[PDB]
RNA sequence: GGGGGGAACCUGGGGAACUGAAACAUCUCAGUACCCAGAGGAGAGGAAAGAGAAAUCGACUCCCUGAGUAGCGGCGAGCGA
RNA sequence: UGGUUCGUGGAGCCAUGGGGGAAUCUGGGCGGACCACCGCCUAAGGCUAAGUACUCCGGGUGACCGAUAGCGCACCAGUAC
RNA sequence: GUAGGGAAACCGAGUCCGAACAGGGCGCAGCGGCCGCAAAGUCCGCGGCCGUGGACCCGAAACCGGGC
RNA sequence: GCUGGGGCUAGGAGUGAAAAGCUAACCGAGCCCGGAGAUAGCUGGUUCUCCCCGAAAUGACUUUAGGGUCAGCCUCAGGCG
RNA sequence: GUGGAGCCUGGGAGUGAGGGCGCGAGCGAUAACGUCCGCGUCCGAGCGCGGGAACAACCGAGACCGCCAGCUAAGGCCCCC
RNA sequence: ACCCGGUGAAAUUGAACUGGCCGUGAAGAUGCGGCCUACCCGUGGCAGGACGAAAAGACCCCGUGGAGCUUUACUGCAGCC
RNA sequence: UGAAAUACCACCCUGGCGCGGCUGGGGGCCUAACCCUCGGAUGGGGGGACAGCGCUUGGCGGGCAGUUUGACUGGGGCGGUCGCCUCCUAAAAGGUAACGGAGGCGCCCAAAGGUCCCCUCAGGCGGGACGGAAAUCCGCCGGAGAGCGCAAGGGUAGAAGGGGGCCUGACUGCGAGGCCUGCAAGCCGAGCAGGGGCGAAAGCCGGGCCUAGUGAACCGGUGGUCCCGUGUGGAAGGGCCAU
């Protein structure tokens, strides 16, 4: 039967127009008091997943 | 951080928003910290007061 | 008038486990297997105390599509209108 | 408690084992807690073809098998054992 | 498939963060003498490999249901 | 005490002067059919020919350590030069 | 320096039990056909060929096929030879 | 038991044209090397070898395998309050 | 006369008693539901609104049920170990293993942070009341052997060491370019804008001489934002930013 979309990926990740995979930086969910503003700030950005991991995640999103 | 060395927030005195988190030793510094910091809402420097985290 | 029988099919009353989650308990397998009662050439459902946003539609059943969407989920594995 | 995509979730809707317990259109249920507004619908009686499912049975047809294959059985087989 | 960016409202060859007109992220773009061609993309066939099913084949000890 | 005949108690159940004994010639949970092609990161096995290339047994992480994911190393197609 | 060199994109892997030897160390006992890293090498996959009596990895050497032709390598030239 | 007449199994079995020593070899060789010994084929006997047969080691470890049993392991359930 | 002031008629407080409404517990009794029983039963007797039974609450609960009960390892167990930092092993780039050799971390500091200004150690000898090997003072020599919160190493006085003044950059919005690297992380960072601190200025400042002082998701809390809000306006509940 047809593949199901993986919803954990669909809730964490986006495929861009050119087929890159974009996610949120990790590491600012908590324990932030002693992190510099630089660390908090740059962790607020999206980042492009490395190619091997992006390929796997895109196979989990067959209908995006 | 420990029991004596607490985490805390710094609240802008003028708009009341918490703009910074930091720490202190509450045995060495039992009084609430007051420090001038840039408040991004007021867009100026402002006295900030220690507030519970 | 009933009783009993009939390969599957159907509805109702009950209802697992291995397995999957690379352990496992919620979760999955699955309301499946199976037991039982009943039905008939079918059975169930059916003529809105409906749908749900169209100033709208107009019983029910069944196929395609909507759609692996909306969502549900130790937000895991998966499940899924 | 069950059903639903809904696993307690903001949890409505449909069903109901326990307790309490109305009203007859100025009555009542619903539009996902709740309230107001605006609309939809008429619960607690029953029946109802057809389109759908299956293949014991009959026929037709195979880029189906050809006796270790094809049904377990081409033959006195659910037999001998 | 012909538009993307943004959690979203929303804006749109832009958009998001931002006070910014800053900086950055993600986006945005044919060969020939009008007709050719070649091409987004998409459909169908074919082939490799992946997902779901027992999924290359044979093999437990066991677990469960209904009977004997 | 032994023994014939007629009876009753059974599968997480019976029966046991107790050995986890016995319950139809293997009982720490009978047998048959079914779920069922359970699951097996294990062992075995895997069938014509010729031609070109041609590894690895390392690193990281892993209830991981004889299993994996990514990287390294092999190969094919397109491109660069 | 034109090589089964290199770089880029993508399809398919297998491997993630290594082992001997030389050198450099640690562990061990200035033990092990011991053990754990490093550089190299061969076997693995060259248990195809010559030498080493025999013998994966020591020395010689990378087997496309055929020849009752020639030159060499290591190692040999008294007989087995 | 043995010889003759009658009847006539079995496990096992890669194929066999199946000697000793000292070596070598995956470390205990009929099968490799060197050497020694040895005409061809049976019959009755003996058990040292064929790491002889049987039984996919019960020990031991490993598998995120199973099952019985225990408890102030976890989480439920019957039962009782 | 006080805050209020007077006879008299209201409403209602305080607190109490007494009659009743109504119900909460308790004590007692009754019988008829319900239960037991009696040659006899539309009855007699006994129990009795208890017990039994339905729904629901919390509890005890191997009698039973499903399971879990880590890895590394010169076999396994036992013991030890498991992430992070420093040195060595490590073969003069980087990296490099063993249950190889040695030590440390799971904090801390409101100054032990920013800047400006000033200052320079340990130690030896000589001299000095109480005063000593070493308290504080003076002189001479003394480049770094002291110091730098804590392991070790590197670094360091031409300061990163010691003292003082003013301060909060222990910034907000970003970030060219890199180090490292399987991923995910981790690290360094000029420069631009906002609003500042110190300095006459050049300038420095996005914590700390440096390398340990740490924890991905999920789930949830708190502050803010006012982005979503299931016909509509709200609300419930979410998202986003921060913790
Ligand atoms: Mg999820
Ligand atoms: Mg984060
Ligand atoms: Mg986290
Ligand atoms: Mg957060
Ligand atoms: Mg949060
Ligand atoms: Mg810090
Ligand atoms: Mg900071
Ligand atoms: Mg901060
Ligand atoms: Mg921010
Ligand atoms: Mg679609
Ligand atoms: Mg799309
Ligand atoms: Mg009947
Ligand atoms: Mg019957
Ligand atoms: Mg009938
Ligand atoms: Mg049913
Ligand atoms: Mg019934
Ligand atoms: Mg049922
Ligand atoms: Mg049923
Ligand atoms: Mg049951
Ligand atoms: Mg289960
Ligand atoms: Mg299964
Ligand atoms: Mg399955
Ligand atoms: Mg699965
Ligand atoms: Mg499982
Ligand atoms: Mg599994
Ligand atoms: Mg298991
Ligand atoms: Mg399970
Ligand atoms: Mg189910
Ligand atoms: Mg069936
Ligand atoms: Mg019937
Ligand atoms: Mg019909
Ligand atoms: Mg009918
Ligand atoms: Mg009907
Ligand atoms: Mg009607
Ligand atoms: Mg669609
Ligand atoms: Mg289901
Ligand atoms: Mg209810
Ligand atoms: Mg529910
Ligand atoms: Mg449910
Ligand atoms: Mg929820
Ligand atoms: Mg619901
Ligand atoms: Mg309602
Ligand atoms: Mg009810
Ligand atoms: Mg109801
Ligand atoms: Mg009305
Ligand atoms: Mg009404
Ligand atoms: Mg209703
Ligand atoms: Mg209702
Ligand atoms: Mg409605
Ligand atoms: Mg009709
Ligand atoms: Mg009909
Ligand atoms: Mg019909
Ligand atoms: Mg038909
Ligand atoms: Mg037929
Ligand atoms: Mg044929
Ligand atoms: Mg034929
Ligand atoms: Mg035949
Ligand atoms: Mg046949
Ligand atoms: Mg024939
Ligand atoms: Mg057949
Ligand atoms: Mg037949
Ligand atoms: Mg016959
Ligand atoms: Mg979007
Ligand atoms: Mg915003
Ligand atoms: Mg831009
Ligand atoms: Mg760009
Ligand atoms: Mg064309
Ligand atoms: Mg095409
Ligand atoms: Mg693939
Ligand atoms: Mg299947
Ligand atoms: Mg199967
Ligand atoms: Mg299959
Ligand atoms: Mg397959
Ligand atoms: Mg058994
Ligand atoms: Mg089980
Ligand atoms: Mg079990
Ligand atoms: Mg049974
Ligand atoms: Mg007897
Ligand atoms: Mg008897
Ligand atoms: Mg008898
Ligand atoms: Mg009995
Ligand atoms: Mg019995
Ligand atoms: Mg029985
Ligand atoms: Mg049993
Ligand atoms: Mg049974
Ligand atoms: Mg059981
Ligand atoms: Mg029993
Ligand atoms: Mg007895
Ligand atoms: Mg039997
Ligand atoms: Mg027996
Ligand atoms: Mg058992
Ligand atoms: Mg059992
Ligand atoms: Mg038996
Ligand atoms: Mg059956
Ligand atoms: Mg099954
Ligand atoms: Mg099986
Ligand atoms: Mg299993
Ligand atoms: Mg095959
Ligand atoms: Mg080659
Ligand atoms: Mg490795
Ligand atoms: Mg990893
Ligand atoms: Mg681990
Ligand atoms: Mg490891
Ligand atoms: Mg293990
Ligand atoms: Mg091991
Ligand atoms: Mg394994
Ligand atoms: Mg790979
Ligand atoms: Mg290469
Ligand atoms: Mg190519
Ligand atoms: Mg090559
Ligand atoms: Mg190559
Ligand atoms: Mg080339
Ligand atoms: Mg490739
Ligand atoms: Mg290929
Ligand atoms: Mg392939
Ligand atoms: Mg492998
Ligand atoms: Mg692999
Ligand atoms: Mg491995
Ligand atoms: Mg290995
Ligand atoms: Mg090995
Ligand atoms: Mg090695
Ligand atoms: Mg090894
Ligand atoms: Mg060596
Ligand atoms: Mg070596
Ligand atoms: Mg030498
Ligand atoms: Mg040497
Ligand atoms: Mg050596
Ligand atoms: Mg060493
Ligand atoms: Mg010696
Ligand atoms: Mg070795
Ligand atoms: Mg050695
Ligand atoms: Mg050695
Ligand atoms: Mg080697
Ligand atoms: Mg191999
Ligand atoms: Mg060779
Ligand atoms: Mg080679
Ligand atoms: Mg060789
Ligand atoms: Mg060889
Ligand atoms: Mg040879
Ligand atoms: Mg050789
Ligand atoms: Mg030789
Ligand atoms: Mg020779
Ligand atoms: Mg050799
Ligand atoms: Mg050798
Ligand atoms: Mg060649
Ligand atoms: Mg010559
Ligand atoms: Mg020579
Ligand atoms: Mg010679
Ligand atoms: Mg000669
Ligand atoms: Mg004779
Ligand atoms: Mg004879
Ligand atoms: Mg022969
Ligand atoms: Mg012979
Ligand atoms: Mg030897
Ligand atoms: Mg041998
Ligand atoms: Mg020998
Ligand atoms: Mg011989
Ligand atoms: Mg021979
Ligand atoms: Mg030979
Ligand atoms: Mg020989
Ligand atoms: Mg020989
Ligand atoms: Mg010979
Ligand atoms: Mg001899
Ligand atoms: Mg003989
Ligand atoms: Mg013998
Ligand atoms: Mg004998
Ligand atoms: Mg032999
Ligand atoms: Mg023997
Ligand atoms: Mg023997
Ligand atoms: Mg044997
Ligand atoms: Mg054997
Ligand atoms: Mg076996
Ligand atoms: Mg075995
Ligand atoms: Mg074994
Ligand atoms: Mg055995
Ligand atoms: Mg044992
Ligand atoms: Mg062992
Ligand atoms: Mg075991
Ligand atoms: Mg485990
Ligand atoms: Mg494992
Ligand atoms: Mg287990
Ligand atoms: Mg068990
Ligand atoms: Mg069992
Ligand atoms: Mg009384
Ligand atoms: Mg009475
Ligand atoms: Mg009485
Ligand atoms: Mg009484
Ligand atoms: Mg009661
Ligand atoms: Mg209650
Ligand atoms: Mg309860
Ligand atoms: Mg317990
Ligand atoms: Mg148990
Ligand atoms: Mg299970
Ligand atoms: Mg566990
Ligand atoms: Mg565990
Ligand atoms: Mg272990
Ligand atoms: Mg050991
Ligand atoms: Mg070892
Ligand atoms: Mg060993
Ligand atoms: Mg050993
Ligand atoms: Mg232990
Ligand atoms: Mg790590
Ligand atoms: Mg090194
Ligand atoms: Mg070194
Ligand atoms: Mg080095
Ligand atoms: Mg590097
Ligand atoms: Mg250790
Ligand atoms: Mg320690
Ligand atoms: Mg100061
Ligand atoms: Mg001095
Ligand atoms: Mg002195
Ligand atoms: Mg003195
Ligand atoms: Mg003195
Ligand atoms: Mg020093
Ligand atoms: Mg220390
Ligand atoms: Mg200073
Ligand atoms: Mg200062
Ligand atoms: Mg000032
Ligand atoms: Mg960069
Ligand atoms: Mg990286
Ligand atoms: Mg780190
Ligand atoms: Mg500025
Ligand atoms: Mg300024
Ligand atoms: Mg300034
Ligand atoms: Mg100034
Ligand atoms: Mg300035
Ligand atoms: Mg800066
Ligand atoms: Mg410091
Ligand atoms: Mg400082
Ligand atoms: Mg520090
Ligand atoms: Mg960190
Ligand atoms: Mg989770
Ligand atoms: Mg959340
Ligand atoms: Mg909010
Ligand atoms: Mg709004
Ligand atoms: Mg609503
Ligand atoms: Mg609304
Ligand atoms: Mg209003
Ligand atoms: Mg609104
Ligand atoms: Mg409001
Ligand atoms: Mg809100
Ligand atoms: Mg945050
Ligand atoms: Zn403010």
């Amino acid at each position: 039967p047809k593949m199901k979309t993986h919803k954990g990926a669909k809730k964490r990740v986006k495929i861009t127009a050119s087929g890159k995979v974009v996610a949120m930086k990790t590491g600012k969910r908590h324990l932030n008091w002693q992190k510099s503003g630089k660390e908090i700030r740059q962790k607020g950005r999206k980042f492009v997943l490395a190619k091997p991991e992006a390929e796997r995640i895109k196979l989990l999103l067959p209908y995006e | 951080a420990s029991e004596v060395r607490i985490k805390l927030l710094l609240e802008c005195t003028e708009c009341k928003r918490r703009n910074y988190a930091t720490e202190k030793n509450k045995r060495n510094t039992p009084n609430k910290l007051e420090l001038r910091k840039y408040c991004p809402w007021c867009r100026k420097h402002t006295v900030h007061r220690e507030v519970k985290i």
